[PDB]
């Protein structure tokens, strides 16, 4: 039998449901989303990291000018500074006076290591969203099955025949642009690589950092070197990298709507409580706890004999009961605010069972439910 | 593997107005939050005439392979220092604050020893970076390098720094609220969200005694203590 | 008398390949907010093989027990410390903090130093936390140490040690009003009260030339201006 | 479980009381004053002898 119910996506906490099927009693279903995971396709666009200026001897040509010629350094800049140096002595040496001519030349690398200290920058198009859904089925057990959220691979395995309907809201870390360091992630947009910005991050570009043949901008400006020294002296625009990493007065981890911790994998939201599940779990009906065969409830009542006020499971109270066939019948409570600790009580003659509880309300009313039987548990702490 | 030839270079302060020193270095890197070194000279350090050594080094000064012991080009901050791996070209090393690295020949009148100002590079690996080892807390992942060559650079990597740890979040659970009265001892930056229906989105740099509260919808909430990823609780009177 | 000479020891931090150094510390007292510390060394001045003298010293120095006249025993914070008094098992020169003090021989062009960390606690205790001990103006509260030997350690103490200051406020009387007319070099702990019934209790720190009119009672009044204990006024009308 | 009674010091009647709680039958609670001290700290001011 294919059983639909709806679990709250509660990370760590298991949510009792009740399998109901014609003419028989609930089966023990608890369903613990152990992990949602966001993940999406990612088209690397650049590595960003800390970037050292390299700064290499400048050509000067004496007696003529020297002209500049590209070369494929990352921000690679040069300017020509005529005059610069006298005939001989202090600054270059030349048989000419004024004909001295610099290309004062400098560019920056990504530093000698980066692989740790550096952001990735990702275009992102649309994802896959898988779910680890743990549906317990007849009795304690705890089985789990991994399912798509999406339509692609619903779980065919033994542990239930799943089907994940998309969670109801599933977390998108992605927006287009997005870029993830994984200590601090960012949806945040930048042009595709070839193109960067100029002292804001995409301040160095590559798409493997390894050392020239990557892509800058930084505002490289050299200056002009006053006579006596043969040297390429520059200012620079701040580090574009190292500021969006202080950037966080709450980045893409600490904006996930219902908490997910956003990370690098390349960029996923890992470990959301997003949404509510559906889950269609198929309880086969000889995993049933029905009334119509061993279990028969009559005559429950809910007496809560002490609490502590809206805790994990500080709740202590006990359904008294009337069987008249004994049986395991599953206790439940549908609420996504409370959830019963066990998910099967004794159900017996005469019997009295403790079965601990959680409630978000320091006066803990939860809906218990043994078998097809219900009753509401209430203060009395 | 290391096969980079050790060279000379000029240090601007060796002697009085001595600057034509070898073993002079070049470039640092720090990304350590330890107190080690990773050192780029000129001469090559493990690697003699004889090729790959544990505890020799290589120079110029006249010279083209030369070879002396670790021990007779001595490191030093203001005391001898002692390397603990070389990978050719880059030294790596251990020299008390890893902040001033001096490597120095204190042989005779003509005492040429280059200065180079190291640096520790605190960044982020869990969500902030963090301070120097201490005597406090316990270790966690940092931003280092390798602390042994493969038989020419060191490569990045994470190991494991002491990280300065006070006391964590205290959280005094209420109903379905939590108020986290955080005592650090030093600068740690604090950023919650919920794992509830609601988020906390809040980054915030603390030091010392505070309060931080809170909402929670009865279903977790994180707060992560920077110097460590993520911490979560959930659903408690949370 | 002393029950303990000096001995060679593995120091706290000292320079890598070096810690199996000579000279060492114990213990060091540096609560006070006087310039001098208390030590107790096991590179001990104040011992000779004679025992206590007040300019000589002994040490194993990576040799033996033995004495010479202070010269290669140096105590140091990081730059030099002129000791006061000597007393056998425990020292007395003034190393300001006394968080840090540094046994070191300094001879030939190496720098050897081991140093030891102490387990101080410098807290305010005072009507103010003020400057170590120069010579100029009056003095603050502080918990000095003794500067003779009896032979075994300095006793603990507290008194008030010397702090810099600058020309005290003009002050003028007048009509149940007074006016501090201040001139500050240096930054001066400004507390008040009314002396006759007004309580004025007000603290501020000022610097510079300012004024900073009061109230009185017209009972005198008391200004503290820092780098000084309570200075009081009074009169029929103030 | 806290229960917080006042037991008037009277050994002929000790001060028995019932601990109710919800979903229980009360608690024995019979309560005797056996011995009273009351100390106060003296400061000395003289001897006289």
């Amino acid at each position: 039998y294919e059983h639909t119910a709806v679990m709250p996506n509660k990370v760590g906490i298991p949510y009792k449901a009740l399998v109901e099927r014609p003419g028989y009693a609930p089966v023990h279903l608890q369903i613990q989303l152990v992990n949602t995971r966001i993940i999406p396709s990612t088209n690397l666009e650049y590595i960003t990291c800390k970037y050292k200026t390299k700064v290499p001897s400048p050509v000067v040509k004496c007696c003529g000018a020297t002209q500049c010629t590209s070369k494929p350094h990352p921000d690679y800049q040069c300017q020509v500074f005529t005059g610069v140096y006298p005939f001989m002595w202090g600054g270059a040496y030349c048989f000419c006076d004024t004909e001295n001519t610099q290309m004062s030349e400098a560019y920056v690398e990504r530093s000698e290591e980066c692989s740790i200290d550096h952001a990735k920058a990702y275009k992102v198009h649309t994802g896959t969203v898988q779910a680890m859904v743990n549906i317990t089925y007849g009795s304690v057990s705890w089985r789990s099955a991994d399912v798509y959220v999406n339509g692609e691979t619903p779980a065919k395995i033994g542990d239930a025949k799943l089907i994940i309907g998309p969670l109801s809201s599933a977390w998108s870390p992605f927006d287009n642009k997005v870029v993830v360091y994984g200590h601090e992630v960012y949806n945040y947009d930048f042009p595709e690589y070839g193109t960067g910005k100029a002292g804001s991050f995409g301040d160095l570009q590559s798409r493997t950092s390894t050392s020239n043949d990557l892509y800058a901008n930084t505002n490289l400006k050299l200056q002009r070197p006053q006579a006596g020294i043969v040297h390429t002296p520059f200012t620079q625009a701040p580090s574009g990298f190292e500021r969006w990493k202080r950037d966080k007065g709450a980045p893409l981890n600490d904006v996930a709507p219902f908490g997910c911790s956003i990370a690098l994998e390349p960029l996923r939201a890992e470990n959301c409580a997003v949404g509510s599940i559906p889950i269609s779990i198929d309880i086969p009906d000889a995993a049933f706890t029905r009334i119509s065969e061993t279990p028969t409830v009559s005559d429950l009542e809910c007496k809560i004999t002490e609490c502590t006020y809206a805790s994990d499971f500080g709740g202590i109270a006990t359904v008294a009961y009337k069987s008249s066939k004994a049986g395991n019948c599953p206790i439940h409570s549908p609420s996504g605010v409370a959830v019963i600790k066990e998910n099967d009580v004794t159900l017996a003659e005469s019997g009295s069972f403790t079965f601990h509880f959680s409630t978000a309300n320091i006066h803990p009313a939860f809906k218990l439910q043994v078998c097809t039987s219900a009753v509401t548990c209430k203060g009395d702490c | 593997y290391k096969l980079a030839r050790p060279y000379i270079a000029d240090c601007p302060n060796c002697g009085h107005s001595r600057c034509d020193s070898p073993i002079a270095i070049e470039e640092v890197r720090g990304d350590a939050h330890a107190g080690v070194i990773r050192i780029q000279t000129s001469a090559m350090f493990g690697l003699k005439t004889d090729g790959v050594d544990l505890a020799y080094m290589s120079f110029m000064n006249g010279k083209t392979q030369k070879s002396i012991k670790i021990d007779n080009l001595h490191v030093r901050t203001s005391a001898p220092c002692s390397l603990v791996s070389h990978h050719g070209y880059y030294i790596l090393a251990q020299c008390p604050p890893g902040d001033t690295v001096t490597v120095g020949f204190h042989d005779g009148p003509n005492r040429h020893t280059c200065t180079v100002a190291h640096k520790v590079e605190f960044r982020p690996v869990g969500r902030e970076k963090y301070r120097h080892p201490p005597e406090h807390g316990v270790e966690l992942p940092c931003n280092r390098y390798t602390h042994k060559r493969a038989d020419v650079p060191f490569v990045p990597v994470k190991a494991k720094c002491i990280a300065t740890l006070a006391p964590e979040p205290l959280v005094e659970h209420k109903h379905r609220t939590l108020i986290l009265h955080l005592h650090p001892d030093h600068p740690t930056l604090l950023t919650t969200r919920s794992l509830g229906s609601d988020a906390n989105p809040t980054r915030q740099w603390i030091e010392r005694p505070t309060t931080v509260n809170f909402t929670v919808t009865g279903e977790g909430l994180e707060y992560t203590w920077g110097n460590h990823p993520p911490k979560r609780v959930w659903a408690q009177e949370s």
